[PDB]
């Protein structure tokens, strides 16, 4: 049950796969986190972050 | 010989000595080629917090 996919979530990741996804993060990163934050700032229009 | 020398610093905020160019109004949220006391560039002017 820990390694099999979980049908209770839209993502087909397992519990261990969810822990692996939650462990690796881009918290203190530089350009990568700043570029990824523009995709979370979609509420503001005219955001040409490319 | 009467010698007069001029000295001035560049890229600073209190721009009270400047040229005779005419100022225009802002448009906001548009791709424009702005200019601010000699500091020029191409981009979009938006609001800020
Ligand atoms: C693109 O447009 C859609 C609908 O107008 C909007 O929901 C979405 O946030 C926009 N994306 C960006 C990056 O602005």
């Amino acid at each position: 049950s820990q390694i099999l996919p979980d049908p209770s979530k839209p993502s087909k990741r397992s519990f261990i796969e969810d822990l692996l996804f939650n462990k690796v993060t881009l918290a203190d990163a530089g350009f990568i986190k700043q570029y990824g934050d523009c995709l979370g700032d979609i509420a503001a229009r005219d955001l040409i972050c490319a | 010989y009467r010698v007069v020398v001029l000295s001035f610093e560049l890229l600073h905020a209190p721009a009270t000595v400047c040229g005779p160019k005419k100022s225009t109004n802002l448009v906001k949220n548009k791709c424009v080629n702005f200019n601010f006391n000699g500091l020029t560039g191409t981009g979009v002017l938006t609001e800020s917090n």
